[PDB]
């Protein structure tokens, strides 16, 4: 979860999210450099009584300010696409969980072995227990084993939704008639929150996602108890 | 032919600045007000 | 000296750093002493 | 075949008329006969209430709301089946 | 007095009547679809026809009767018509895109195949082939009409143009009959959707193009066109060829490859 | 006389004026909508008590700003006023069709307002994605009214595009090549080509949405074998070109403004600028699926759209650096117009750079549908487009009206606006990075501070807008008539005086072929 | 840009009036709606 | 396909279209369709600029392929010079119509 | 049929100051008035329909 006055990304929970953090640092450096350069040049152009208003030859200068940006773009693109193909590469999951979007809640299905499914609704603000998070807690969390590669399948039974968990670097649209696949792996136990990320009507703001990441044995027992 | 020159190439009169103020306030003010009254309308239906 | 709207197509006076010698003189109609001054200008400026 | 003819020099209107009556309209006459023979109202297929067909998400804005615009009773079943 | 060759147009009410007819047609479609009334829509359709009639009448008055169409003005209209046809090509490409998207990746609800389960496509070698010959033939005849006009031949221009129009009418009646005879409908999933919306918009364009040709027929009867100045006719011919080419793409894509 | 002049117009200047008036009125509607957005968000909890209303407001905001403020002002307003004057043409090619392009807009706007008034409105987002925009999730007339609103606006712009391309190609002096036309004329030309090619695809898509809603088609409905993602492809195939359409005339105006107030006879690297705009136009058609990185597209496709999107930085950079090189060596006049243009250069650049961050599909997974995107586009669009419009307005108002603004008041207005927009939008980057979704009526408690500051910013911009209305009043109230304008030798639009006569260039310019 | 002096000069006082009236035309209607938001919700 | 009955432009063209057609066959250009060829541009051999009135806007493309066009009002009287390149232009009024 | 274009050319180039849309005569004025009546009357009717569609019903 986000904490108050936060400026950057949520701390990374997956090694892919850690890759993204370093890639963002790389890209942001370039962004701050270019924007501050532009602002400085502006100030430079505007702070001299010296003049030169005759026709200026442009050919030499356009080489520099085409080739340099091209190189910079390649320097962004290389690690970008490395991460892209890293995300996509072969995984071998231990478990498959499905999530279905609804107006306005998520359902989850764990059907590798038994038929375990349930709905997950936002806790209304009036029903929050002390210390619980407004708009974020659900009644039934998505319990999952930590330190394990999980295949998430995402779809919807009505309109578009999108299933997101920022700290795991995850966002996958939930589209009826389609079954979208993403892979999930938490380095740590804990509670990891997200929110519906496609406008789905009136209560778009009010159908969160809460993952509960625990040791396999606790997951196994929880599963059996949810039948 | 049509009127030409400053204050004449426009579909509103600038002949009197107070009448103009009135017209400009109705014009711009009606645009700005409209969404507030549509919100109101939608709140009152249901 | 009076610039009129009807004069828009004529060369005009401007004070600019980068256009130091404008197309027209600032004063077009000289007084009698100013005309004598322009006559005196044709002799030594010392 | 690009074609198989060849013709240039003093063409214009005369050449295009030649093509109209010598090639174009004969083709249309031939396709008109081919169609006059290979028509004849054919076997209407057995009705199966497939859910991807006979879609009704909103009533149509004409008739009883359940008939398509060029509805042919012989060959177009309703969601509930053929009319008889 | 101007010393350029361009046309300063008299102030006109037709832009405003056209725009309001757009409001009446759209709000009319809404009223028809939702508050089952046709009244606004019929007013809209009436005013739209009145607008088009008077607008294009005035263009004839400006050109044929008043002489405002200098070569410069005519060159502008040529660009205008080409650009308008380009925009229409792109409109159709949206429907082709939809057709290929649906047909190349048929979903499980269709049975995972194209044509879908339960759809019996028309035979492309029967009436669709006739339709193809008809529009191709009409491209030949319009070219004859054009060459006759440029050669100063009134009678053969009229004959060729009449033939062109007749073929257009024939295509239209053939397609109306095919629509009636088709055992699938617009409500038959994505097959019906893509088929009837794409061919239906094409059909509309055929009617529009036929109407344009009919206008040129009556203008030719009344001696409007010269052997060198007849842009209305050229525009109608470009439009007609456009209609033909769109047919060919539909025929190859929907009727042949998509069966 | 009045009716003949203002309702039956066939005059490019008067139609231009109508467009400017329309756009200004639309701008107030859009602003009001923007403020309701920020009011809802300005403290935690609910203000309106109805998130369908919130979503309707968000949707209307975007449609008003894009289709009724920016496009009418830039293309309809500045385009109609300036293009024929800049090429010495007596009017547009199709002066009567020009008038229909204008008059289609009030009905288009009425349809949109109708949509918000009937049922519970169109709470869809400006993308209008099915199935949310379908006949089950948005039953009734609202979405149909929205669709028809877009159809009218589409027709208007396509006809306008036809008119502009024709005018610019056909109506220049016989000696003037395309490489002797001003950059603003190029910017309108290229914009027009984009509209001509993009809007018909939008028209196809929304018509398919219309038939899904009312004729039982299933283009976008899985039950009939359709696909919601098809709609997104069709929408964005238009939608990306649309954003270049929105900025290109701005780039054209900025080139003129920077050139003028630098006391230069010409922009630096004219052919590079032309090249840049054409390149941006072309590339703008091959990048659209960067709006769809989270829908489930293959990795190779993502790689392609990432790479192609980034390429756009190259020509855009040539423009940015060329504006700087135009300033370089200038006798800088610190007019209010120049301030707007300098603000444009910096703020556009910041916005463009966050675009490049977003182009990277891997990062975009986390940033998509967050306030980072909202920050991105209010920098490039809100600020970029608006700053160009303001700069253009201040610069050319004396041409259009014959009266001068109070420059001190205009500088005050800029200062307030600069503070406002930056306080509004800069914090939204933090909101985005920390994961706040867009299109939310309320947020988890941790996001309170940035939302609070952002909403306070929105009120500063409101004060700027109110002041702008006063400034225009004061100008018309005081009636200081223009006498002399500098640099007319390289700014032809000014050479017929202020305002120009109803008919200009009745006798055309004389240009030798040398 | 050079211009003539104002044909109908607008004094500081007249500017205060113009500004005040402009500001009120935007603030009062919206103000009324927002103040009464609560009333509307109960209906 | 041959025979008659279609009018020619000679027979049926009217108004401005006709005036343009007739002026063209006499090799004249009163409606400014063609680009004028430059003279040497000296004081002795100025570019002659027809006008139906006492002034006309000149655009000077000082050198071939210049993108910047230099614009100014040319008044009746003594030849005037382009402010950029100095080439001479002289107004020849009447020359166009009444 | 006979070529009567010259008659029309004379009619439409007559120096009577009428705009092209009214220059054919009284019929033009009538068609104009019909078109404009239907447009404005239709537009008023659309506004009424909006008003009616903007509120819930019995
Ligand atoms: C499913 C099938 C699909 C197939 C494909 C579809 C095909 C369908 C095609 C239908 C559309 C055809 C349009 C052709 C128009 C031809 C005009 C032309 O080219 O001549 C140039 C003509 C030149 O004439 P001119 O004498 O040289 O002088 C012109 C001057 O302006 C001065 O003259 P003027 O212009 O002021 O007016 C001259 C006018 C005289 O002026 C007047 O006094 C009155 C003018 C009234 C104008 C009406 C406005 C129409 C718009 C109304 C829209 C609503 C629909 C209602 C229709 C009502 C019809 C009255 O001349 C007339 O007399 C015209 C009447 C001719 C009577 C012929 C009747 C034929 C009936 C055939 C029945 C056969 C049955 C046989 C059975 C036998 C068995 C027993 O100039 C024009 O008229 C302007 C042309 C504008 C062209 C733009 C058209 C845009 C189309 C959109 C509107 C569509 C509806 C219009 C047609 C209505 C049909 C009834
Ligand atoms: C564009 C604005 C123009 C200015 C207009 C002024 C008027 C408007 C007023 C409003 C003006 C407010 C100015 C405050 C600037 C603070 C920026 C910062 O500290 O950012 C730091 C980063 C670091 O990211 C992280 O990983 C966070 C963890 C590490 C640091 C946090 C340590 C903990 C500290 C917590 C307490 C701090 C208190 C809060 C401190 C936060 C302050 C808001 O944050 C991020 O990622 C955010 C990425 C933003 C991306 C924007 C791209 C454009 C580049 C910048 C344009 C200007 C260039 C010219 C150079 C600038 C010259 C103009
Ligand atoms: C004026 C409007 C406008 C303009 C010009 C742009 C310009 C760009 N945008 Fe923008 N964008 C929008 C308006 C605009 N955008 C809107 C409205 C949305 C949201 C749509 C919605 O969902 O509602 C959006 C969303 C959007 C997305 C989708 C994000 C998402 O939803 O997840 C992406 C993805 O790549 C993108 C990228 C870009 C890029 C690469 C540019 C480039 O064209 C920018 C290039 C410019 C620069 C880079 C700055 C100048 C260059 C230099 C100084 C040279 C040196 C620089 C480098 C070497 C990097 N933007
Ligand atoms: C040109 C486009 C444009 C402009 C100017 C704006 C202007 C503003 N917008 Fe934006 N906005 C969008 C386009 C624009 N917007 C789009 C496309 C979306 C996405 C909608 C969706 O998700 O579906 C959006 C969404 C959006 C959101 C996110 C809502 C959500 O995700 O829930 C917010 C939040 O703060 C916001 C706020 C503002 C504010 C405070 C302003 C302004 O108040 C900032 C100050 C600017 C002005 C006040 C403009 C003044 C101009 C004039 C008055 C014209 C003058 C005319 C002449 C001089 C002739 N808007
Ligand atoms: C898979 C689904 C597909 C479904 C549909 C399929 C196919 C649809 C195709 C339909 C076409 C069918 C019939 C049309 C037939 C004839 C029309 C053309 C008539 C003609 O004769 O065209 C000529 C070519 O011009 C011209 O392209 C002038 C062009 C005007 C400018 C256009 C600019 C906009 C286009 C953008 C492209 C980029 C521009 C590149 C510029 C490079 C310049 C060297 C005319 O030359 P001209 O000197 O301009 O004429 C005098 C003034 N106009
Ligand atoms: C003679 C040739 C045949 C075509 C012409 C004749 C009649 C149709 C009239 C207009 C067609 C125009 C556009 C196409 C739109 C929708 C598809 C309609 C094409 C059609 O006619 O398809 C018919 C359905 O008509 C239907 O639903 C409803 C048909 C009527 C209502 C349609 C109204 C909606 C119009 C949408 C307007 C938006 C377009 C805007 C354009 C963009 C502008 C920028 C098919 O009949 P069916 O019984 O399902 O199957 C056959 C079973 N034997
Ligand atoms: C059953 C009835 C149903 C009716 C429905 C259809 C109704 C209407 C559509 C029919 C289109 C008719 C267009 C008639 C145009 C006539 C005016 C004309 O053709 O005007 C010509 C100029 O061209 C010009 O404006 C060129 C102008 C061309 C206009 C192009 C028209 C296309 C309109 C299509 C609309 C598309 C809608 C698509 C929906 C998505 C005049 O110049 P010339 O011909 O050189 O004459 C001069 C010489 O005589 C001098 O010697
Ligand atoms: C459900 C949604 C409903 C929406 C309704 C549509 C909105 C309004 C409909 C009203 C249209 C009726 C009026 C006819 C318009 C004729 C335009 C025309 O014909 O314009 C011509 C220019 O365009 C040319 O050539 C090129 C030809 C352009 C023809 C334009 C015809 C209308 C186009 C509508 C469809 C546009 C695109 C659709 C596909 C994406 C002539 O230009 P003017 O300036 O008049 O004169 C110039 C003079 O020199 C001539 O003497
Ligand atoms: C792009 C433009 C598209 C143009 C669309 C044109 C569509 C034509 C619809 C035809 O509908 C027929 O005509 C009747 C009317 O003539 C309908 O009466 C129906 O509709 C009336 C609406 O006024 C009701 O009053 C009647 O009760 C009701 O039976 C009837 O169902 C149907 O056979
Ligand atoms: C987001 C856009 C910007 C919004 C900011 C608006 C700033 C405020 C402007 C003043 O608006 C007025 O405020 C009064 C209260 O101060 C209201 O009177 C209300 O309250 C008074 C005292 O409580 C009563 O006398 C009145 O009857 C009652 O209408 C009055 O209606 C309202 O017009
Ligand atoms: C050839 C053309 C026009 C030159 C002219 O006729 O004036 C010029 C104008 C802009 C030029 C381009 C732009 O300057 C941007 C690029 C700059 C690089 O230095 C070379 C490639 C580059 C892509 C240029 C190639 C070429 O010199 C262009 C395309
Ligand atoms: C009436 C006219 C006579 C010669 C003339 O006016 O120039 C002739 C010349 C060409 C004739 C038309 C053409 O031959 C084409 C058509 C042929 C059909 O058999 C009769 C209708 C048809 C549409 C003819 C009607 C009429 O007889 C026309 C128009
Ligand atoms: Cu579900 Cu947003
Ligand atoms: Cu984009
Ligand atoms: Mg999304
Ligand atoms: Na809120
Ligand atoms: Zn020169």
């Amino acid at each position: 979860m986000a904490y108050p006055m936060q400026l950057g990304f949520q701390d990374a929970t997956s090694p892919i999210m850690e890759e993204l953090l370093h890639f963002h640092d790389h890209t942001l450096m370039i962004v701050f450099l270019i924007s501050s350069l532009v602002l400085y040049i502006i100030s430079l152009m505007l702070t001299t009584k010296l003049t030169h208003t005759s026709t200026m030859d442009a050919q030499e200068v356009e080489t520099i300010w085409t080739i340099l940006p091209a190189i910079i773009l390649i320097l962004i693109a290389l690690p970008s696409l490395r991460i892209l193909y890293m995300m996509d590469e072969i995984n071998n999951p231990s478990l498959t969980v499905k999530t279905m979007g609804h107006q306005w809640y998520w359902s989850y299905e764990y059907t590798d072995y038994e038929d375990l499914s349930f709905d997950s609704y936002m806790i209304p603000t009036s029903e929050l227990k002390p210390g619980e998070l407004r708009l974020l807690e659900v009644d039934n969390r998505v319990v999952l084993p930590m330190e394990m590669t999980i295949r998430m399948l995402v779809s919807s039974e009505d309109v578009l939704h999108s299933w997101a968990v920022p700290s795991l670097g995850l966002k996958t649209d939930a589209i009826p008639g389609r079954l979208n696949q993403t892979t999930l792996m938490s380095s740590r136990p804990g509670l990891y929150y997200g929110q519906c990320s496609e406008i789905c009507g009136s209560n778009h703001s009010f159908m969160p996602i809460v993952l509960e990441l625990v040791p396999l044995k606790y997951f196994e027992k929880w599963s059996a108890s949810m039948l | 032919h049509y009127e030409e020159g400053p204050g004449k190439n426009i579909p509103f009169s600038v002949e009197n600045k107070w009448r103009l103020l009135a017209m400009m306030t109705l014009f711009f003010g009606s645009g700005f007000a409209a969404p507030f009254f549509i919100v109101r309308h939608q709140l009152l239906k249901k | 000296s009076v610039v009129k709207s009807e004069d828009y197509a004529l060369p005009s006076y401007v004070d600019r750093r980068d256009y130091p010698l404008p197309d027209v003189a600032h004063v077009k109609n000289l007084s009698a002493s100013q005309k004598a001054l322009k006559e005196k200008e044709k002799a030594s400026w010392s | 075949a690009s074609a198989a003819k060849g013709d240039h020099g003093g063409t214009g209107a005369r050449t295009w008329r030649f093509l109209t009556f010598g090639l174009a309209l004969p083709s249309v006459a031939l396709c008109t006969l081919n169609s006059w023979l290979h028509s004849g109202h054919r076997e209407r297929p057995a009705f199966i209430p497939y859910h991807h067909l006979r879609i009704r998400t909103k009533p149509f804005s004409w008739g009883d709301g359940n008939h398509t615009f060029f509805h042919n009773p012989r060959v177009n079943p309703l969601p509930t089946g053929y009319e008889k | 007095h101007q010393t350029h060759a361009y046309h300063m147009v008299n102030p006109s009410p037709w832009p405003l009547t056209g725009a309001l007819s757009a409001l009446l047609m759209t709000s009319g479609l809404t009223m028809w679809f939702h508050f089952n009334s046709m009244t606004l829509l019929m007013i809209g359709l009436t005013t739209n026809m009145l607008t088009m009639y008077q607008w294009w009448r005035d263009v004839i008055r400006e050109s044929t009767f008043q002489g405002h169409h200098t070569p410069a003005v005519q060159k502008g209209l040529r660009y205008g018509m080409i650009l308008f046809i380009i925009s229409e090509v792109l409109f159709f490409t949206g429907f082709f895109w939809a057709f290929y998207h649906s047909s190349l990746a048929p979903t499980p609800e269709l049975g995972g195949c194209w044509p879908p389960t339960g759809i019996h496509p028309l035979n492309p070698l029967e009436v669709p082939l006739l339709n193809t010959s008809v529009l191709l033939a009409s491209g030949v005849s319009i070219t004859w009409a054009h060459h006759s006009l440029m050669e100063g031949d009134r009678k053969h221009m009229l004959q060729a143009l009449f033939i062109t129009i007749t073929l257009g009418v024939y295509f239209t009646l053939l397609q109306a009959s095919e629509y009636y005879e088709a055992p699938f409908t617009i409500s038959d999933g994505v097959y019906g959707s893509t088929f009837f919306v794409a061919t239906g918009f094409h059909g509309l364009h055929v009617i529009i193009g036929s109407t344009f040709l009919i206008v040129c027929f009556f203008r030719q009867l009344k001696f409007h066109f010269t052997s060198n100045h007849h842009f209305g006719f050229e525009a109608a011919a470009w439009y007609w060829h456009f209609v033909d080419v769109v047919w060919l793409f539909l025929y190859v894509s929907i009727y042949w490859w998509g069966s | 006389m009045f009716i003949n002049r203002w309702l039956f117009s066939t005059n490019h200047k008067d139609i231009g004026t109508l467009y400017l008036l329309f756009g200004a009125w639309a701008g107030m509607v859009g602003t009001a909508l923007s403020l309701l957005i920020r009011a809802e968000l300005g403290q935690p909890g609910t203000l309106l008590g109805d998130d369908q209303i919130y979503n309707v407001v968000v949707t209307a905001h975007a449609f008003v700003m894009i289709f009724f403020m920016v496009m009418p002002i830039m293309i309809g307003g500045f385009g109609n006023w300036l293009v024929p004057l800049m090429i010495g043409a007596p009017d547009m090619a199709f002066p009567r069709m020009n008038n229909m392009s204008f008059w289609l807009l009030p009905p288009s706007f009425l349809l949109l307002l109708a949509s918000s008034m009937v049922e519970a409105g169109a709470g869809t987002g400006w993308t209008v994605y099915p199935p949310l925009a379908g006949n089950l999730a948005h039953a009734g007339a609202s979405v149909d009214l929205t669709i028809f609103s877009l159809h009218l606006a589409g027709v208007s712009s396509i006809l306008g595009a036809i008119n502009f391309i024709t005018t610019i190609i056909n109506m220049k002096p016989p000696a003037m090549s395309q490489y002797q036309t001003p950059l603003f004329v190029w910017s309108v030309m290229i914009t027009a080509v984009l509209l001509l090619l993009s809007l018909p695809v939008l028209a196809a898509g929304i018509t398919m949405l219309l038939t899904d809603r009312n004729l039982n088609t299933t283009f976008f409905d899985p039950a009939g074998g359709g696909d919601p993602i098809l709609y997104q492809h069709l929408f964005w195939f238009f939608g990306h070109p649309e954003v270049y359409i929105l900025i290109l005339p701005g780039f054209g105006m900025i080139s003129h403004i920077v050139t003028y107030y630098s006391g230069k006879k010409e922009p630096f690297g004219y052919m590079g600028m032309v090249w840049a705009m054409m390149s941006i136009g072309f590339l703008g058609f091959i990048v659209w699926a960067h709006h769809m990185f989270t829908v489930g597209m293959d990795v190779d496709t993502r790689a392609y759209f990432t790479s192609a999107t980034m390429i756009i930085a190259i020509p855009t950079g040539v423009k940015v650096f060329s504006w700087l090189a135009t300033l370089h060596g200038g006798n800088i006049k610190w007019s209010p117009a120049m301030m707007w243009a300098l603000g444009f250069i910096f703020l556009f650049t910041v916005g463009g750079l966050t675009g490049i961050v977003l182009a990277n599909s891997s990062l975009d997974i986390v940033l998509h549908d967050t306030y980072y995107v909202v920050a991105h586009f209010h920098y490039v669009l809100s600020m970029g487009a608006v700053f160009a419009i303001m700069g253009g307005f201040v610069h050319w108002f004396p041409l259009f009206s014959g009266y001068t603004l109070n420059d001190t008041w205009a500088k005050i207005h800029f200062a307030i606006m600069f503070v406002g927009v930056n306080m509004t939008f800069f914090p939204q980057h933090f909101l985005g990075l920390s994961g706040m979704p867009r299109r939310y009526s309320d947020y988890p408690d941790a996001y309170t501070m940035w939302n609070t500051i952002s909403s306070m910013g929105s009120f500063i911009s409101l004060t700027a807008v109110m002041l702008m209305v006063f400034i225009i009043w004061e100008a018309f109230a005081s009636k200081r008539e223009v006498l002399t304008v500098d640099l007319t030798t390289t700014n032809l639009e000014w050479l017929n005086g202020c305002p120009p006569p109803y008919h200009t260039f009745e006798e055309p310019t004389y240009v030798n072929l040398k | 840009i050079t211009a003539k002096p104002a044909k109908t000069p607008t004094s500081p006082k007249e500017q205060a009036i113009g500004l005040s009236v402009t500001f009120l035309s935007f603030l009062l209607p919206a103000g009324w709606v927002l103040y009464h938001l609560d009333n509307y919700k109960k209906s | 396909a041959s025979g008659g009955g279609v009018p020619t432009d000679e027979e049926q063209a009217t108004g401005l279209e006709r005036e343009v057609m007739l002026a063209a066959r006499k090799g004249q250009d009163p409606y400014n369709i063609l680009a004028p060829k430059a003279t040497s541009g000296t004081k002795e051999d100025p570019n002659l600029v027809p006008s139906i009135t006492n002034k006309r806007i000149v655009g000077c493309i000082c050198e071939e392929d210049n993108s910047t066009v230099i614009w100014f009002w040319l008044h009746k009287g003594e030849a005037q010079r382009c402010p950029s390149c100095g080439t001479h232009y002289k107004l020849v009024p009447h020359q166009l119509a009444h | 049929f006979e070529n009567r274009v010259a008659e029309k050319q004379k009619l439409f180039q007559e120096d009577n100051g009428l705009p092209v849309h009214l220059k054919g005569g009284a019929t033009d004025n009538i068609l104009y008035r019909v078109t404009m009546t239907l447009c404005l009357g239709g537009t008023l009717y659309s506004l009424y329909c909006l008003g009616w569609a903007s509120f819930p019903h019995k």
